[PDB]
């Protein structure tokens, strides 16, 4: 004795969802990606003294490496 | 900051040159792209600021407003498409252009060294606001509230015109960091009292403070959609960036001088607040709980410790994103049952799921549930507060109390009870919408992971 | 008292010429196109990779070096019995008081 | 890595297990079992981990910032001068905050290492940070919001000015 | 009956009994279920106030 | 239609300055108004006091 | 200590996995439910390991795993106290959680949003333990606005109830007004001590003064629905009973007295403030156990005996023993969680019935529901060798042997009385007796997932007690000498309870009818404090918004001052001005004048 | 609980058979209390009441008093419930 | 389904309703059945002592006193059915309700999945759309010239004509749509 | 059909050509603010070889 | 709804 469930339309709230789940995984699992695999292999900066007569460039005074990367590229 | 302002000005262009299907396509893509660039201004550094240039330098607290307004451009643009559809090509034109001009504007008063300069845009940013306001809204009181949005602002500006020129006149310079370096200490005579007036009072008028609250109301209510959306989120603020810049001229003389905007203000929020549990209208109670929030930031301002600024800053961008957002959720409202009284629209939660989880977000927001930037703000205004005195914790306790009151008895009357039933015309939310609540939302609960992006240069 | 033509009925909803309306226009592949710009340009752009550059901008604020500087100090002063912080933030000799 | 005299530790000492009963005891097998599920395969990734960042090693530097002219000495209106010592000065400030934050650090981890004894064996680390906050707050404390260079100084010759008074 | 002409903005609009919307009866078809109110009916000045939600004045046991 | 407009647009409109009316609005929008003045300005100046004469205790308060 | 840290904060992180994954698929499918409830008992078997190793070696640790934000000299970064307390109560509310999911799986079948209701159930858990869980101020502020809202969300389940909605803003409201001591302690913390740590908060305050307490005080009266702030707690009833039974019955309630627990060693020291919290403890539980006495809801009757639970604990923190409060916490987590349930499968037996009164004859008709109550009420009751005789018996003879003000001990006896009588009160009324119930019988408990959750929770009220007390390090010094009848005096005054309420009850049967006494009346109207104060205040408060703030300042007064006044004044000059006369005469004769006057007055 | 039509009415006979004051044979889906049975308009109160608490649903009291029949009893319960078989 | 109200209440029906009051009341206070049995026979005689009073004054005040003796002996917690309203089930399942006229906001693709359904839908709706110029001639030859003067509704007069104003009653939501 | 979709969809190149223009020019007016490159008292370093500007 | 735009009445006040 099944009975019609009268209920709002769901279809454009679940496509919204969808779409907007789609379009931030769409950069973020390459996004995702490439951090863990720079992480893991490039790995992060060791601090170690100034060698004497050495002026070092503005990126090799932050340890991350893609922190060193946004210095060197953008600032 | 040409690397942003040229971009900006292009979209001029761009927008009269575009055919007549692709204008909002093209603009929302670019002022997207120009947004994008905003945020290499985020990196600052701690000691100074970035002094691009002899006219434009940022800060730590001009950085956050500038992403803020980049941002809001394609927000205000995705909101205004629906009702300018009818509208001619040149008039959406025109309306993208003003749109475009105000950001423009935004900009340079955020970016400007010079206090001049500073008065200069932030005074012209009136003209494209009123513009939008009394030829693009729906009602015949969008002349009357031009007219008290203008003519307030105007009569708080033009002394402090008057009170920069003396300045430029007397110390020699009107460039923010020479003034900062400089800033000898004021004497506490009947002019100098005179000048701070002059100096405070239009910032004080542009940050709604209760007794030169009257125009906000009116403007928000009456104005399109787009306009509400800046007016809450940016226009509000630069009365905060300018005093906050302008208090250091003003060094003694506001520990005497506050007292009076002091108790305005914490008054004045238990005041508003209580307003908006009785409004009965949407728009109305979202303009009355920024009235409030701007006051809890003019009661930081004043106290003026690190403390108390961070919390202002915080308050300003967390409460900009937050009352955008309220006054969409509205217009979507307004736009299916064409009214702004409460009641009329009832048990939406039913009919509208995902705009009901929009609305229980946008209030728990407003009424600063944690970490949301929003209480990080206000929580730091209430500790400088409790330094400045213990007594103040009772007001602002109630204060917010009364906003937790009156946001969930908005989201109750608006997206609970039993549905309308005459009201037949209400339709599956548009994909348009549901992305502007999140493009709403989304950056607002981010920032809580980093918040010292948001939190002002005395971090 | 005038001659004005009808008021427009409720805008017709986007819905009844295209189910999918998506909203942003009235024609069909200016809407799609108008909600991916908006989806790319936003979302995956804006909010993905400028997230992760604001997370990963560089320090700039010098937050890592007052912590080095600090702990420098603190070990110099506790190892040569100096206090941890002198009261005078200048050194009292250059001042001349009246 | 970390220096352990800028962060000390008091010399751990564990009582050694001391069984009085037969009944086996349910942590060693518990902790065994999560040494063989959980530990050994996480030192195995880090192990990993750390071979592919050796195969790649550098440096970065922490950058040393020479002292310069405080304000003390520089001239009025001399916005050069003034704009160096006033960038000095909040270096100093940012630095002294990153001192008194490591000394609350110390306060903290001894109030819970030493237990329902905190109130005694944590007197020294209190007595520092009562010194350090002492200090911090008469040399920064109420200067404001727009604190500068100049307005320390003044505070530093107000107080002086008190001593002398004192002196009489 | 018009509120008192004492110049507190009320003019025109009906003096109506101050009963909370809780007192109407609930077994009446009203036109507006939960408010309990009917179209073209007078609405009372301080009906927000007066919702079941709100501030509630029916009759007490005591 | 109504009841919002005689609830927002009607008041000023059948307003007129009364003895009700101007005492009322005097007593509960200036007289709160002063009595947080002299309540936050009397905490305030014992504070100060308190401060001057070196009898307040501020220890650890060093995050104002 | 290793896998210490790794696994208390793995039992937190598991939780939320069900939440990241409501964003999939199983969120759709029927699966939701039990994945979460098996995500709950797999966090409640991973807790089970901390809470061993602290009983062998007391391996308490505090985990600062993420830096937040430095703001100048202070440092704010998520920080877990994995102490007794924490190391203890994330089991306990685990479990709890444990059967009330599975008890509601069989009670929220119908209902069509059902993976919402648990969803929102393990959200609550999530906060409630971030409250528990918590090293800084600001992190236990997150934890206790989490499980404000929460509760707000969950009790207006039903949002076309317009009392749901009601008791869901009563809820907030009365728990924002506490919430303003909170924000005082926290502002006074930060201000005073410069850190929200707690280790920074007890090093630094030796001898803590009043201010703080005082606020700590507000927001645990209104976290447990102490006087003045309890009617919240009674209407949350409105709410569906596995809401009420997890959050409103036995977990959230006790976050006010777990938060004036946390802050023990700071309360030591301040004698107002443990006579204050004694006093609120013995007004609470003597008010609330005679409101529950002639109450004829279920749900109604169980509600306030979780008030006057709550009541005694704050009388335990007032009487300076603050681990027996913990204690009793535990305790009352198992007995009243089962009570609950057990109200919830008579509601569903007897089609959505709630009133005593209409339900009878029930002892026969459901035995395993009929046990489980009956076995409940007697722990509650503080019968020996229950789960409330450890924590109840204690309490109370610590009371007696102690410097106390005598009116709260008095107060406190009378509501161990009480307690005996509402528990009478209830089995009599449903249990026993003739069926009193609607003709058709649908009573049928005979469902895996009502009887498994409730033999759990059963398990755990008849044997918890003993392991936990004999397991965990003796924290206080006991009473070891001490009168017969100081001794037994729980045991008496719960026995004349149980035989006065017995009588009472009985009489019910005698064909008299009497009108209501004046003090029954002042019982069933919950004392008066709803119908007045429900409505005094609110309606001052908006009608003065309405008439003072909206109208007489913002509409007319502000605008008569600055904006009408100047725009009538120019208006009035512009009319001067354009006379609209245009006379040659009549100006020509004001050139006369202003000539003359200029040759005087400038020479 | 299915709560068919065939169902309200065996039940609104069951309770008004074991009413005493019907006789229970003359007692039919169509007689009128009213006239022809011999109840008054308390009787009326009563049964309506009896009826409300065998279903466990109110009846409203504009509602209650204009039954005056069995089947109309049995037809409003089922508009209530929702019964359409 | 509520019938259109009067005017005012007849005296025999205020009666009526203190009676179902009084007896109602009487129950809450009287919880087991034997003891409310034999008050309510009780409170039946007391209506019947004076139920052929002549004097309607006398009447009247004999019930103008029997209120406020049910005023005061009201109990404070009157037992209320759980669907009734002020009871616990009252307006539970409102929510779960919803308007037919969203169904037509449907996606095509959600209107695919109950073919028949929505076929039975259309036929409803050409029903409802051929009855309304029928259903508003009739009530406009029904109603008085002054204007309707009570809120009954006239009943089809002829075959092949709805009751005017049917839609909405016909077509409420279910009592427990879920 | 190059042609068509240039002639209609060019100005999608009037704002990158913006921010490109306003990088320049601002680079310019780096140029213009070069006094003291390299003639602080804190950044002030003798040329490595093979520089003739610390950027400054 | 159309936004508002001046009518007879309001344009005869000027």
């Amino acid at each position: 004795k099944r009975l019609f469930i009268i209920k709002p339309s769901g279809f454009y709230d679940r496509r919204f969802l969808k779409l907007m789940r789609f379009y931030i995984l769409l950069t973020g699992i390459p996004v995702a990606i490439g951090i863990t695999l720079v992480n893991v292999f490039i790995g992060e900066a060791e601090l170690a003294d100034i060698p004497e007569g050495y002026v070092p460039e503005h990126w090799e005074y932050f340890k991350h490496p893609i922190s060193r990367w946004i210095a060197r590229t953008f600032y | 900051m040409l690397k942003i302002i040229i971009p900006t000005t292009m979209l001029l262009p761009m927008t009269w040159m575009s055919k007549h299907n692709m204008i909002w396509i093209n603009a929302t893509v670019h002022s997207l792209l120009i947004s994008l660039i905003s945020l290499s201004l985020l990196n600052q550094l701690g000691e100074n600021s970035l002094n691009f240039s002899l006219t434009f330098f940022s800060d730590s607290l001009s950085a956050p407003l500038l992403v803020l307004t980049t941002w809001l451009l394609p927000l205000m643009l995705m909101a205004s498409q629906s009702h300018l559809s009818k509208e001619t090509t040149t008039r959406k034109k025109l309306y993208i252009t003003m749109l475009i001009l105000l950001q423009l504007f935004l900009i340079m008063t955020f970016t400007a060294t010079e206090l001049i300069l500073f008065y200069i845009l932030f005074e012209a940013t009136l003209v494209p606001t009123l513009i939008i306001i009394t030829r693009w809204g729906n009602q015949t009181e969008r002349l009357n509230a031009g007219l008290y949005f203008l003519f307030y602002t105007l009569a708080g500006s033009l002394p402090l015109l008057v009170a920069l020129v003396y300045i430029q006149n007397t110390t020699g310079s009107l460039n923010f960091l020479i003034i900062h370096y400089w800033s000898h200490p004021l004497s506490n005579s009947w002019s100098n009292i005179f000048m701070w007036l002059a100096c405070i009072m239009a910032f004080m008028v542009k940050m709604p403070l209760y007794g030169l609250h009257l125009w906000l109301p009116k403007a928000h209510v009456e104005a399109p959609i787009a306009g509400s959306m800046v007016l809450a989120a940016v226009l509000l603020k630069l009365g905060g960036y300018g005093m906050m810049r302008i208090t250091t001229i003003l060094n003694p003389l506001t520990n005497y001088m506050a007292y009076p905007f002091l108790m305005l203000s914490m008054w004045g929020m238990i005041m508003t607040s209580s307003i908006c549990l009785r409004q009965t209208d949407l728009k109305s109670l979202i303009a009355y709980s920024s009235v409030s929030h701007m006051a809890l930031v003019i009661v930081a301002i004043m106290i003026q410790t690190p403390w108390s600024f961070m919390g202002a800053t915080a308050l300003m961008i967390a409460h900009g994103l937050t009352s955008s957002m309220l006054f969409c959720l509205a217009n979507t409202n307004y736009e299916r049952v064409h009214s702004r009284t409460m009641i009329l629209a009832r048990g939406l939660q039913t009919l509208l799921p995902l705009m009901a989880t929009w609305w229980l977000m946008a209030s728990l927001t407003n009424l600063a549930l944690p970490p949301s930037i929003n209480l990080i703000g206000e929580l730091f205004i209430i500790t400088a507060s409790f330094s400045w005195s213990n007594i103040t914790i009772i007001l602002m306790g109630m204060n917010m109390m009364i906003t937790a009151l009156y946001s969930l008895y908005m989201l109750i009357t608006t997206q609970r009870g039993k549905y309308t039933h005459h009201i037949n015309n209400i339709k599956a939310s548009f994909t348009r919408e549901n992305a502007l609540m999140a493009l709403h939302i989304l950056p607002l609960l981010l920032l809580t992971l980093n918040p010292k992006m948001i939190l002002g240069p005395l971090y | 008292i005038r001659l004005q033509e009808d008021p427009d009925p409720e805008d017709e909803n986007l819905y009844e010429k295209n189910p999918d309306s998506h909203g942003y226009d009235k024609d069909p592949i200016v809407d799609l196109w108008n909600m991916r710009v908006v989806f790319f340009f936003g979302f995956s752009i804006v909010l993905v990779l400028g997230s992760t550059f604001v997370a990963y901008l560089p320090d700039y604020r010098m937050q890592e070096w007052a912590r080095r500087e600090a702990e420098r100090l603190v070990k110099y002063r506790e190892a040569n019995g100096l206090p941890l912080m002198e009261s005078n933030c200048f050194d009292p000799n250059k001042i001349q008081l009246p | 890595s970390w220096d352990k005299d800028v962060y000390p530790e008091p010399p751990r000492r564990t009582p050694a297990p001391a069984p009085q009963t037969s009944l086996p005891n349910p942590v060693t097998y518990l902790t065994k079992i999560f040494d063989l599920l959980v530990d050994r395969p996480v030192t195995l990734a880090r192990e990993f981990i750390e071979q592919q960042h050796a195969k790649n090693r550098y440096y970065y530097y922490h950058r040393e910032f020479r002292r310069v002219p405080d304000i003390t000495e520089c001239e009025e209106k001399d916005i050069l001068c003034m704009f160096e010592a006033e960038m000095q000065w909040r270096r100093d400030y940012k630095v002294d905050q990153e001192i008194v934050n490591i000394i609350q650090e110390r306060l903290k981890a001894c109030q819970q290492r030493e237990g329902e004894s905190y109130r005694q064996n944590c007197a020294k680390e209190l007595e520092q940070f009562t010194q350090v906050s002492k200090a911090f707050q008469d040399r920064y404390s109420d200067l404001g919001a727009h604190y500068s260079a100049r307005k320390c100084l003044a505070k530093q010759k107000q107080r002086m000015l008190a001593e002398r008074k004192a002196a009489k | 009956e018009p509120y008192p002409d004492d110049g507190m903005g009320y003019g025109d609009y009906p003096k109506l009994p101050d009963r909370s919307q809780q007192e109407r009866d609930p077994w009446y078809d009203w036109d507006h279920p939960d408010l309990r109110l009917n179209w073209g009916e007078p609405i009372h000045w301080d009906l927000d106030m007066y919702i079941r939600n709100r501030v509630d004045t029916s009759p007490t046991p005591v | 239609i109504r009841w919002t407009y005689a609830r927002s647009a009607n008041i000023y409109p059948n307003f007129r300055p009364t003895p009700k009316t101007s005492l009322l609005g005097a007593l509960f929008g200036i007289g709160p108004l002063f009595f947080w003045y002299y309540v936050f300005k009397t905490d305030r100046d014992k504070k100060e006091k308190l401060i001057q004469e070196g009898k307040l205790d501020q220890t650890f308060n060093i995050s104002y | 200590m290793n896998p210490f840290a790794s696994l208390t904060l793995t039992t937190l992180i598991i939780l939320t996995i069900p939440i990241m994954m409501s964003n999939s698929n199983i969120y759709k499918t029927n699966l939701y439910p039990n994945y979460v409830k098996t995500t709950v008992s797999y966090a409640f078997t991973l807790s089970l390991v901390p809470l061993l190793m602290f009983m062998h070696t007391g391996q308490e640790m505090i985990i600062s795993n993420w830096h937040w934000m430095t703001l100048q000299t202070v440092e704010l970064s998520l920080s877990f106290k994995m102490d007794y307390f924490s190391v203890m109560f994330i089991p306990v509310a685990l479990f709890v959680t444990w059967s009330i999911m599975e008890f509601s799986m069989w009670y929220m079948h119908s209902d069509p949003f059902i993976n919402r209701f648990f969803k929102y159930l393990v959200l609550f858990l999530i906060t409630m333990m971030i409250l528990v869980t918590a090293n800084n101020l600001f992190q236990l502020f997150i934890g206790w606005e989490g499980v404000g809202i929460m509760s707000f969300l969950l009790i207006g389940w039903w949002h076309g109830r317009t009392d749901a909605n009601t008791a869901a803003l009563q809820a907030i409201l009365y728990n924002r007004i506490g919430d303003i001591g909170f924000v005082l302690s926290m502002a006074w913390f930060l201000t005073h001590s410069n850190a929200w740590d707690l280790q920074q908060i007890f090093m630094l305050n030796n001898e803590c003064p009043n201010m703080p307490l005082i606020g700590l005080l507000l927001a645990a009266a209104g976290k447990s629905a102490q006087f003045g702030l309890h009617p919240w707690l009674p209407s949350a009833m409105e709410g569906p009973t596995p809401v009420s039974a997890l959050l409103h019955s036995s977990t959230m309630v006790v976050a006010g007295v777990f938060l004036l627990i946390r802050f023990y060693p700071l309360m030591e020291t301040n004698k107002l403030v443990q006579t204050m919290t004694l006093c609120l403890g013995a007004i609470t539980t003597l008010f609330t156990a005679l409101c529950a006495i002639t109450q004829n809801d279920i749900k109604k009757i169980v509600a306030f005996s979780t008030s006057s639970q709550l009541g005694l604990m704050m009388v335990t923190i007032g009487i300076n023993q603050p681990h027996l409060a913990f204690l009793h916490i535990c305790m009352h987590a198992f007995f009243k969680a089962m009570l609950f349930m057990c109200s919830g499968s008579i509601i569903h037996s007897l089609n959505d019935e709630q009133d005593i009164r209409k339900m009878g004859g029930l002892y026969k008709a459901m035995p395993f529901t009929t046990t489980a109550l009956i076995i409940g009420s007697l722990a509650l009751t503080g019968m020996p060798y229950l789960t409330g005789f450890y924590s109840k018996d204690l309490i109370i003879e610590a009371v007696n042997m102690s410097y106390t003000n005598a009116w709260a001990l008095l107060m406190t006896l009378i509501a161990t009385s009480l307690t005996a009588a509402y528990s009478t009160r209830i089995i009599f009324f449903a249990f026993l007796g003739k069926p009193r119930f609607p003709p058709l019988v649908l009573i049928n408990e005979n469902n895996p997932l009502l009887i498994n959750s409730i033999k759990r929770l059963l398990i755990g009220s008849i044997f918890a007690g003993f392991i936990i007390s004999n397991n965990i390090p003796p924290m206080t010094v006991p009473n070891t000498t001490m009168p017969l009848y100081m001794k037994m005096t729980a045991l008496i005054v719960t026995i004349m309870g149980f035989m006065l309420a017995l009588e009472l009850n009985n009489t019910t049967y005698y064909l008299k009818f009497k009108y209501p006494s004046q003090t029954y009346k002042f019982s069933n109207m919950l004392g008066y404090y709803p119908s007045i104060m429900h409505r005094l205040p609110t309606y001052h408060n908006l009608s003065m918004s309405q008439k003072s703030a909206s109208s007489l300042l913002d509409l007319i007064w502000l605008e008569t001052i600055l904006p009408k006044t100047t725009s009538f004044i120019q208006m009035k000059m512009s009319i001067m001005v354009s006379n609209q006369k245009g006379l040659i005469k009549l100006y020509f004769l004001s050139f006369l004048i202003t000539i003359m006057i200029s040759m005087t007055l400038f020479n | 609980p299915p709560l068919t039509l065939e169902a309200i009415k065996d039940r609104v006979l069951y309770v008004l058979k074991l009413y005493d004051k019907i006789d229970p044979e003359k007692l039919s889906v169509n007689s009128h209390f009213m006239k022809d049975l011999g109840l008054d308009s308390l009787d009326q109160v009563e049964i309506i009441m009896a009826m409300e608490d065998e279903f466990g649903f109110e009846i409203p009291d504009i509602d209650a008093e204009k039954l005056m029949c069995p089947q109309e009893i049995v037809d409003y319960i089922a508009d209530k419930k929702d019964v359409y078989e | 389904a509520f019938s259109a109200p009067a005017a005012y209440l007849t005296h025999q029906q205020k009666v009526l309703r203190l009676y179902k009051r009084a007896l109602r009341h009487l129950e809450s206070w009287c919880v087991h059945r034997d003891k409310y049995r034999y008050f309510a026979c009780l409170m039946r005689a007391r209506f019947d002592e004076h139920k052929n009073e002549k004097d309607m004054v006398k009447a009247t005040q004999l019930l103008r006193q029997a209120e406020e003796e049910f005023w005061y002996g009201q109990h404070p917690q009157p037992y209320i059915f759980p669907e009734s309203p002020g009871g616990t089930s009252y307006e539970r399942y409102e929510c779960y309700k919803v308007p037919e006229w969203c169904l037509d906001d449907w996606h095509p693709s959600e209107k695919a999945m109950y073919p028949d359904y929505f076929a039975k839908r259309e036929q409803w709706k050409r029903l409802r759309r051929e009855s309304w110029e029928r259903e508003v001639k009739q009530l406009q030859e029904e109603t008085p010239p002054g204007g309707p003067r009570t809120e009954a509704l006239p009943p089809a007069r002829k075959e092949g004509d709805l009751p005017p104003l049917w839609w909405h009653i016909v077509t409420r939501p279910r009592e427990r749509p879920m | 059909n190059v042609l068509q979709i240039v002639r209609d969809h060019w100005v999608h190149i009037l704002v990158p050509v913006g921010f490109v223009f306003g990088c320049y020019l601002d680079r310019r007016s780096d140029e213009k603010l070069t006094a003291f490159r390299n003639k602080s008292l804190l950044f002030k370093r003798e040329l490595r070889p093979n520089e003739e500007v610390t950027w400054k | 709804a159309r936004q508002w735009q001046p009518d007879v009445e309001w344009a005869e006040q000027f």
